[PDB]
């Protein structure tokens, strides 16, 4: 279906096998699919074709709201209100894009779990390293910042992070 | 066999009374509602995505999707 | 007022959100980049004190 | 009977009252805070033909 | 904000103007509509608030709490309606008007972009309820309920009155919106400590603290059934908006200061689940759970993470509606027995079916039943509080089946068994009774199809 | 149940008490019928023996070591009849028992039906009305000074007179309403 | 439960009909009102078989208070009438 895009949420081809009849019984399960499409399929088609007809009929449009970028709190000064605020504003976006992007890599995970059957443990090594990696950058920039989150918070959290990193490859180089 | 005999029971139609009364009002404004959102759903609604024309700034309510949140 | 509640319009911006996030990812995957990032603030604007212990 | 039940039921027609006062009032405060209007970093727009406020 | 507001005013000249005869059917129409006007608010955004002026503001926390408030009164005026038959017209009116400046100190204090207006609502929300509670009760306890209910609160909001202006002094502003943008962390200092002590002893006096809790089963049981419904349902709750909006100042200091709080909230919560299955008294007993609901509020908003904040504004409004009904089930069967003691109207289900299924919903509310919110704020509280410490489940899981216990103990000492051979004085139960629980029990179960609506600013 | 209990149980009642006890637990451990009639009459025979004995002190010491020994050898599950009081279905119908007088809140749309029952409810009205005026004077002129001295109550002793506190005897529910 | 109604006239039949099965009574002696102890010279152990006989016949039991003063079968079946509700 083009309502979503496949890149974003990738299937693989979904080779299925061919009916090969071993036997000359009858099997049930072709007969009570061909009655149910009969029975069911074809006046939920209708009325899906009335419907959209009557969809096409009357058309209108709506938009994906766009956002320019703002200065982050990284360049904002001690007591300025409006700056702080629009960092805020902006830093807070994009805290829940990224909680949307953990959820697309989740929603991929479960999916290759459920499709790769018995054999998951192997076929699915991709999602969850990706996951691994996406979950361990969430991780690092919005773990423990508490009820009463802000960018300064933050901004303060990943200072700290990389005075250790800056020390930890001093020690190490000067080692 | 005619032994058909009296149940003591306490009153039942102040209980049936009111639930007939709840119901009654609850169905009054609620078939409406129900038939309308039936007849905006088939006749009207479920705009698609569209990218926004050069030069054209859209309105607050032209952002949403169902007709009734327009 | 049921109807009315069930009927609010996007305010809290959650499909915004999902499409920003789906178009991110797009560019991303594309690209090679990593997905997300591990720090929020590009390091080249922030001054750290230099500590000379 | 038009001027016998209004000295009775005259009460009714105050709580709706009140509301669009505060409607109107409401609107007459937000008025006040006009000081950034289109001036917004992130909503900063050029009017318009026919427009002479982007928010009332 | 002023939309909701001046129709709330304008209910006192209405009420005072109306006819002798006329006051209930006007004060219910009207505030029925007012509370219509009220779900506009709901709708929020992710992005900080609906900032309508100066002196108000409105927020995903305070949304929820003003439609409970525009809500009750309608309840409390049909459940007064019927003790009060008696009164003069003029008291009838003065009970009214006592009822509606209760709610416009409510909704006025919800909003409040400035703390020390916070303040003096808080505060002038003690006065309505406080003549409610000594004018019109039925036993001579009331007058101490009330001097409790007074003094506690006073005792513990005085220091925040002297924190509130000190931190004026010292910072410059006292609007959330300054106060939350430009927040400093608290050094580990005695005068921290004490200026912490002041800011947090106030809400956690109202909420009610175990060992600080004395006061709310006397002003409960003595209080007339309409102020039962408001101090369970909403009154309680302004200690917990209080602490969250007060906690943004108070870190670092939070992280050790919390721990005495915690622990006696801990404990409380299973002293008073304990103490509801040896009761004599309904009224006692739904107070008492209603203090083991707010202690365990109190966990949540002290361990302060999103998903505790979520869980605590979850189960504030669930205990506000759930309370709410219990409180209305006492009464009508106080009515008509006019005792007060569970032991003695028995197997009241053979009698009265439908007030017994109202009372067995009513009952499986109480003890979170999923997927309705209780259990909803319930499990999230109880999620935070894992990841805080794995050693909680064992205080929550007892709690938990403590809550069940005297639940269904409530439910069949009352509507189950043997009638009561010697009282024949139960009339079929009115309409009025039924729409009251009706309206009480429908809204929950419509809130759990939406529970992103009372998950909070957080959500 | 009906009859009043007295102060005391004499030695007479008490023997009583503790053979019915002892042939019902006996039955309840021999399952078969011939099993437990041969055993019953050898309890009858080992009962009947002090029958003839006649001074209290050595009487007062038996039935003694007779109740410690239906102690040890109570059968723990004894075999209970369906409505006694340990019984499967002691108070299964006790929930479909509705008093009387929740016939006088009926709506009258609901007493339109049966008609004929509620005049005769009426008439019952009447009766009790009459009745119990007559019965306060008669229990009044009837009991000791002092107070009783036990719960059982006299009979009617003139022509037109009722029975003392006949109400709630007389109208019970039933034994299964439904 | 498909229980017949039983009347009076079947309570009265059934326990005529376990005094007869009863050896130590004579069946031409025994008469509704015939008394125990006096008109046919029971023991008082007889009495409380008979009421268990009774109480294994009918499948209810009758406490011990009631059934030491329940003397004469007449007596015995209105009481039986009284306990189940018995119209005619
Ligand atoms: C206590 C009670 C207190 C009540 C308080 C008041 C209520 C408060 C809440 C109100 C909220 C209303 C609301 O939000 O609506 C939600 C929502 C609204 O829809 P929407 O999301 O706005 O529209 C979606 C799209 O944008 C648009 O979708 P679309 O355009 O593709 O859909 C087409 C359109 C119309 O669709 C169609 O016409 C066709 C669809 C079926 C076609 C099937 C084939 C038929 C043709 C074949 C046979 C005939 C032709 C062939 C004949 C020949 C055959 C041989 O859809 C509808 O009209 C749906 C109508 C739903 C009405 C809801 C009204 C709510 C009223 C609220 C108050 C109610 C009070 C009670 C009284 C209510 C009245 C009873 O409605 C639903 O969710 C429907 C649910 C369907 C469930 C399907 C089954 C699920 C089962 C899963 C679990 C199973 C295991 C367990
Ligand atoms: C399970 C699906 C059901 C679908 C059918 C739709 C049912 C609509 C019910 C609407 C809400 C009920 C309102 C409460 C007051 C009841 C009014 C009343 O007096 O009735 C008189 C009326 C007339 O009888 P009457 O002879 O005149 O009165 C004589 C006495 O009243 C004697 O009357 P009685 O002896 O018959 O007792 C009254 C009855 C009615 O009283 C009640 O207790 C019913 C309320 C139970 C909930 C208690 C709170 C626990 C948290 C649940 C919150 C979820 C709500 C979902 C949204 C609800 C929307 C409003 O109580 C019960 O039968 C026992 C209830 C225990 C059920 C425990 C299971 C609950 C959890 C199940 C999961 C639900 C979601 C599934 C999710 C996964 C699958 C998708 O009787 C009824 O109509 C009974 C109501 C229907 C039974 C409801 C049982 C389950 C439905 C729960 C809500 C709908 C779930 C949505 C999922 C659909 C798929
Ligand atoms: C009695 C015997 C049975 C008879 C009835 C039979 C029929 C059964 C139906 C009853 C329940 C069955 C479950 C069916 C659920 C379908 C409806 C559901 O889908 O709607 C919900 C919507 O419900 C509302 O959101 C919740 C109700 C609002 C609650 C507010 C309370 C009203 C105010 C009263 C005062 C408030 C007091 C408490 C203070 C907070 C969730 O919808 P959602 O997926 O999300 O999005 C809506 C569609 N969009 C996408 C276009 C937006
Ligand atoms: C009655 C029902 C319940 C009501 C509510 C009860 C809740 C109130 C309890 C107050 C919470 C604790 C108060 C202070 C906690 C700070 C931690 C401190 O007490 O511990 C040690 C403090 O040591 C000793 O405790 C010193 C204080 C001793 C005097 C206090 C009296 C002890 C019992 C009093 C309890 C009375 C409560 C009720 C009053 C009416 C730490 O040693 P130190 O590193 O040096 O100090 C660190 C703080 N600095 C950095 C600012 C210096
Ligand atoms: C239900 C009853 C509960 C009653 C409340 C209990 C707690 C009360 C809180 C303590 C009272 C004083 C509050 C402090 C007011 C805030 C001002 C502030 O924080 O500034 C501090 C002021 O701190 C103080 O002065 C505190 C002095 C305490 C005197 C009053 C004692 C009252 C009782 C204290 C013990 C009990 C407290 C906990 C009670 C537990 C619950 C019963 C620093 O002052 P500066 O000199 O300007 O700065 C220092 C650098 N130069
Ligand atoms: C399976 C359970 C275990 C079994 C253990 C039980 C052991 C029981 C054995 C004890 C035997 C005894 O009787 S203990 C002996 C106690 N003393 C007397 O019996 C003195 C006078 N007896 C009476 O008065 C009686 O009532 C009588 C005359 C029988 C009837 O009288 P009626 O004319 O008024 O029917």
């Amino acid at each position: 279906p083009d309502s979503w895009d496949k890149d974003v949420y990738p299937e693989p081809p979904r080779r299925t096998p061919a009916p090969a009849p071993q036997t000359s019984l009858p099997n049930p399960v072709t007969y009570l699919t061909k009655i149910f499409d009969l029975l069911v399929d074809r006046p939920v088609t209708l009325a899906r074709e009335f419907i959209e007809q009557q969809h096409a009929k009357n058309r209108y449009y709506y938009y994906h709201r766009e956002f320019r970028r703002v200065p982050d709190i990284t360049e904002c000064e001690e007591k300025d209100i409006l700056c702080m605020f629009e960092a805020e504003m902006q830093w807070r976006r994009d805290y829940k894009v990224d909680q949307e992007i953990v959820n697309i890599i989740q929603e991929r995970l479960k999916a290759c779990q459920q499709r790769e059957g018995e054999s998951y443990r192997q076929n699915c090594a991709k999602e969850l390293e990706q996951f691994t990696q996406v979950s361990k950058a969430f991780q690092d920039r919005y773990s423990d910042l508490g009820a009463h989150y802000s960018a300064r918070k933050c901004l303060a959290k990943q200072k700290q992070r990389m005075l250790a990193e800056r020390k930890a490859a001093k020690e190490a180089a000067a080692a | 066999h005619g032994k058909r005999l009296f149940i003591i029971k306490p009153s039942g139609f102040y209980d049936r009374r009111f639930l007939k009364l709840m119901r009654f009002y609850i169905l009054l404004t609620g078939i409406p509602v129900a038939i309308g959102i039936t007849l905006v759903n088939v006749f009207i609604g479920e705009a698609e995505l569209a990218d926004i024309p050069e030069g054209y700034v859209p309105e607050h309510w032209e952002y949403f999707k169902h007709p009734i949140s327009r | 007022g049921s109807t009315f509640v069930a009927y609010l319009p996007d305010y809290r911006m959650q499909e915004w959100a999902r499409r920003e996030a789906e178009r991110l990812v797009k560019y991303r995957e594309a690209n090679g980049l990593p997905l997300m990032e591990s720090n929020c603030f590009d390091p080249n604007k922030i001054q750290l004190p230099e500590d000379e212990d | 009977n038009v001027l016998q039940i209004v000295r009775d039921h005259w009460v009714h027609i105050l709580v709706p009252v009140g509301f669009v006062f505060g409607c109107y009032l409401d609107r007459r405060s937000d008025e006040k805070l006009t000081a950034f209007r289109n001036k917004s970093l992130l909503f900063k727009r050029e009017l318009r033909p026919n427009e002479e406020v982007t928010w009332k | 904000m002023l939309k909701i507001i001046i129709p709330t005013t304008m209910l006192l000249p209405m009420t005072w103007m109306s006819k002798h005869n006329m006051i209930w059917i006007n004060a219910t129409v009207h505030s029925l509509l007012i509370s219509l006007i009220s779900l506009s608010l709901l709708n929020q955004l992710g992005e900080n608030s609906l900032n309508f002026s100066l002196t108000f503001f409105s927020d995903s926390l305070s949304a929820p709490l003003l439609v409970l408030t525009t809500w009750l009164l309608p309840l409390m005026l049909m459940a007064s309606q019927s003790h009060l038959s008696k009164e003069t017209t003029t008291r009838k009116k003065l009970y009214i008007t006592m009822l509606i400046l209760l709610q416009l100190f409510l909704i006025m204090t919800f909003t409040a972009t400035e703390l020390i207006l916070f303040y003096i609502l808080f505060e002038a929300t003690l006065v309505p309820t406080l003549i409610i509670i000594t004018r019109w009760g039925n036993q001579t306890e009331r007058l101490n309920a009330g001097l409790y209910f007074l003094f506690y609160t006073l005792a513990g909001s005085l220091p925040l009155l002297v924190a509130l202006v000190y931190i004026q002094n010292t910072t410059g502003s006292l609007n959330f919106l300054i106060i939350h943008y430009w927040s400093h962390p608290l050094s580990n200092s005695w005068s921290n400590i004490f200026m912490w002590l002041a800011c947090i002893m106030a809400f956690m006096v109202k909420m009610p603290l175990y060992g600080l809790h004395l006061w709310l089963p006397k002003a409960h049981v003595e209080a007339p059934i309409a102020g039962s419904m408001v101090l369970a349902a909403v009154l309680l709750k302004l200690g917990g908006y209080g602490m969250m909006r007060i906690t943004t100042i108070l870190n670092p200091l939070t992280n050790y200061m919390a721990y005495p709080f915690l622990m006696l909230s801990m404990w409380g919560m299973i002293m008073t689940s304990s103490i509801c299955l040896r009761q004599t008294d309904l009224k006692s007993l739904i107070a008492y759970s209603s203090v083991s609901h707010m202690a365990l509020v109190i966990v949540a908003i002290m361990i302060q993470t999103p998903w505790s904040f979520m869980g605590a504004t979850a189960l504030m409004i669930a205990h506000g509606l759930t309370s709410s009904m219990l409180f209305c089930l006492a009464n009508t069967n106080y009515e008509r027995v006019h005792s007060r003691t569970m032991i003695l109207a028995r197997g009241l289900q053979t009698l009265l079916p439908l007030m017994a299924t109202w009372w067995l919903v009513a009952s499986l509310t109480n003890l979170a039943l999923p997927p309705s919110i209780n259990l909803i704020g319930e499990l999230f509280i109880i999620t935070a509080s894992f990841s805080w410490s794995n050693i909680t489940i064992i205080l929550m899981g007892m709690n938990m089946m403590i809550t069940a216990l005297y639940s269904l103990y409530m439910l069949i000492t009352t509507q189950r068994g043997k009638y009561t051979h010697h009282i024949n004085n139960i009339k079929p139960s009115f309409t009025r009774e039924n729409a009251l629980m009706a309206l009480h029990i429908l809204p929950l179960l419509l809130l759990t199809l939406n529970p992103k609506m009372i998950l909070g600013p957080l959500y | 149940a009906f009859s009043a209990p007295a102060a005391y149980l004499t030695h007479q009642q008490k023997v009583l008490r503790l053979y019915k006890r002892a042939l019902r637990h006996l039955e309840s451990w021999c399952v078969h019928r011939d099993k437990y009639r041969y055993f019953a009459c050898l309890m009858r025979a080992r009962f009947d023996e002090h029958k003839n004995e006649k001074d209290m002190v050595k009487a007062t010491q038996l039935l003694r070591q007779a109740e410690e020994e239906f102690w040890y050898g109570q059968h723990p599950q004894p075999y209970i009849f369906p409505e006694s009081p340990g019984g499967t279905s002691y108070e299964r119908y006790e929930c479909y028992k509705v008093p009387e007088w929740c016939l006088d809140d009926w709506h009258p749309s609901e007493k339109a039906m049966y008609p004929d029952y509620f005049a005769k409810r009426e008439q019952w009205k009447r009766l009790r009305r009459e009745s119990w005026e007559r019965e306060v004077k008669q229990l009044q002129e009837e009991t000791p000074p002092g107070g009783p001295r036990t719960e059982a109550l006299p009979p009617a002793r003139k022509e037109g007179d009722l029975p003392p506190l006949w109400w709630h005897i007389v109208t019970r529910p039933r034994e299964r309403p439904m | 439960s498909d229980a017949p109604p039983l009347t009076l006239e079947a309570i009265k039949d059934r326990v005529l009909y376990v005094l007869k099965l009863y050896d130590k009574i004579d069946p031409e002696k025994l008469s509704v009102n015939s008394h125990f102890m006096k008109d046919l010279g029971l023991d008082s152990l007889d009495q409380v078989e008979i009421i268990m006989a009774m109480e294994d016949e009918f499948g209810f039991e009758i406490p011990d208070i009631d059934a030491e003063k329940l003397m004469c079968p007449q007596e015995i079946v209105d009481y039986i009438a009284d306990k189940k509700d018995v119209y005619e």
